[PDB]
């Protein structure tokens, strides 16, 4: 019949996926927890695909959504658990730009939009939803130790550096207390060689 | 870091913790909630409670919380792990109010007065519901009053 | 079946052990049960005890019951034996344990210098703890620092030092669940 009715969430990108005939036909309906009317999602009814992108209509953070899909042969109907995109989200690595200097390299951390709007108004980012949000980065020197540094800032520079070698920066976002943590951002780079008698 | 529900200020109290406790059985005191259509911690309950409001309005729910809702759960349940999940968050409940001392003086009276309508708010809707069915509710709902708490965990 | 006797806790950086005396039984090999209730059953719930997570009929006199700690509020802990049919009464411990009073040691730690950089390794004590680390320069000048470390068993960067004099080191632990900082290791010189 149908298995493993869910969402996935990822930078509050809210997708419902499921699995188990070949010709059989997928309608998909949603609700917010505590109001008594499911609501017909355009564009995913009597579909074949297995995914359906709910990011707009599971989009205020202060809600719990349900949704449910109904199945049948060329019938049987599951719906979700119920579902908080701030519990459920996953975070992307955030955008770095990591520019080799000859003796530092620098590090800025991007804000990461997100599909979240505040009334009236801009898009949100991580940074506005999470106030405990941080950055950890981490630099790898020969293969043996790390540099470390954090915080809620955006620019990052590692002193110190030996001239023309290879080191591995690794960022991620952090959000302690909701344990989240991103898949990490990677740039493997070279502070640039020393041609200049400034030493 | 600590929860500052306006003056009173709380230790020693790990948000993280509480949601690993939570999430090990959110999925299972979810689906048991068969009533799709109400909830109890309504928007109306939590949406832009003032600072000075925090700490009367936090203090009314987790006692409920403790005297009715982990009671009565304690007293019911038939699987292990969620007595073992909701003896971490009543613990750590009990644990939030020993460190509540809002003032008790006239001037903040009208303060009360809101959060203890807020309070309200959620308590009719609650005594709405048949016993059985608003106890799983309550127990379900965690996780609002938890994101709720959390708001206020700074330095 | 004797109940078994003299229970206590040792608790040390946040990992506690529930002991008591082995009950006497030659012949066969006696099994423990331990349970617990934390303050809220104690005050609310007082004849419900919950099943520890480890020992439901382990073997030798003790319990590794850090799972089962899981607020800075006193619980109480009681233990029995078992031996088929047999079952002990129950031994509660005499007075209740909080994790506040555990055991903080000052943290192991290796100092080490590729060339210029100087570099710490504390020892891992887990989730539980945060390591401060006070380093200086070594003279009459400078002004300790201190980097917060996150988490031991990596091996991290603290300073690049300058010629001329030696710097110094020395680790504490802090342990947000109960407001707890340990003493500092002894300092160390390179
Ligand atoms: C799910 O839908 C949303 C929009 O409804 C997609 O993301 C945003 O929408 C438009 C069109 O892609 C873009 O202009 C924005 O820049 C997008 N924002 C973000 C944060 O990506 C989203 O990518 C969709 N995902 C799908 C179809 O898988
Ligand atoms: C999110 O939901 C609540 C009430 O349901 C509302 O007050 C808030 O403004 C919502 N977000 C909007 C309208 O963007």
């Amino acid at each position: 019949l149908l298995q493993h009715v869910k969402f996935q969430s990822s930078n509050f990108e809210n997708i419902l996926t499921w699995d188990s005939t070949p010709d059989t036909v997928y309608s998909i309906e949603y609700k917010t927890y505590g109001e008594r009317d499911w609501v017909a999602k355009k564009g995913c009814q009597r579909i074949t695909r297995k995914s359906c992108n709910l990011t707009v209509e599971t989009g205020n953070l202060t809600e719990l959504y349900y949704a449910r899909v109904t199945a049948v042969s060329a019938s049987a109907t599951k719906m979700t658990d119920r579902f908080s995109s701030l519990q459920h989200t996953t975070l992307k690595p955030p955008d770095v730009t990591c520019i080799s200097k000859v003796r530092s390299i620098q590090m800025i951390v991007h804000p990461t939009p997100t599909p979240i709007r505040a009334g009236d108004g801009h898009r949100l980012t991580l940074e506005d939803i999470f106030h405990d949000l941080f950055y950890h980065l981490e630099l790898q020197v020969n293969r043996t130790y790390q540099m470390h540094l954090g915080g809620k800032q955006r620019e990052y520079e590692f002193f110190g550096l030996t001239p023309d070698t290879e080191f591995l920066g690794t960022i991620m976002i952090c959000v302690p207390t909701w344990a989240k943590e991103s898949a990490p951002y990677m740039c493997r780079v070279k502070t640039l060689p020393d041609r200049t008698w400034t030493g | 870091q600590e929860f500052h529900f306006g003056p009173c200020q709380v230790k020693g109290v790990v948000p993280q913790k509480l949601w690993e406790a939570f999430w090990a059985v959110k999925d299972t005191m979810q689906a048991q909630d068969q009533i799709t259509s109400a909830r109890l911690l309504q928007q109306e309950v939590l949406q832009q409670v003032s600072d000075a409001e925090s700490c009367y309005l936090v203090h009314t729910l987790l006692e409920f919380y403790l005297k009715t809702v982990f009671k009565n759960h304690h007293q019911r349940t038939v699987e292990v792990r969620t007595l073992k999940s909701f003896s971490t968050l009543a613990n750590n409940f009990v644990l939030i109010v020993s460190q509540l001392q809002p003032s008790q003086e006239n001037e903040m009276f009208s303060i009360r007065d809101s959060a203890h309508r807020r309070f309200l708010l959620f308590r009719r809707a609650f005594k709405q519901l048949d016993v059985e069915a608003a106890l799983t509710k309550a127990l379900g709902e965690v996780d609002i009053l938890l994101t709720w708490m959390q708001k206020f965990y700074k330095l | 079946l004797p109940a078994p006797q003299n229970l206590s806790v040792l608790s040390t950086n946040m990992k506690h052990l529930l002991m008591w005396s082995p009950v006497i039984a030659p012949g066969e090999t006696v099994y423990y049960s331990v349970e617990y209730q934390g303050e809220y059953e104690s005050l609310y719930t007082s004849h419900i005890w919950i099943p520890s997570s480890w020992c439901s009929l382990t073997e030798g006199p003790e319990c590794d019951v850090t799972d089962d700690i899981t607020a800075t509020v006193p619980y109480n802990l009681r233990v029995r034996a078992t031996l088929g049919s047999q079952t002990s009464a129950w031994s509660i411990l005499k007075h209740p344990f909080n994790r506040q009073s555990t055991i903080l040691t000052r943290p192991g730690m290796e100092i080490t210098k590729d060339g210029f950089h100087l570099v710490i390794e504390l020892e891992d004590l887990g989730p539980q703890f945060e390591f401060l680390v006070a380093y200086w320069r070594r003279e009459p000048g400078a002004e300790e620092h201190v980097k917060m470390v996150r988490s031991g068993g990596i091996p991290v960067h603290l300073e690049t030092m300058e010629p001329g004099a030696a710097y110094c080191v020395k680790a504490e632990t802090f342990v947000k669940a109960i407001g707890r900082y340990s003493a500092f290791s002894q300092t160390e010189c390179v």
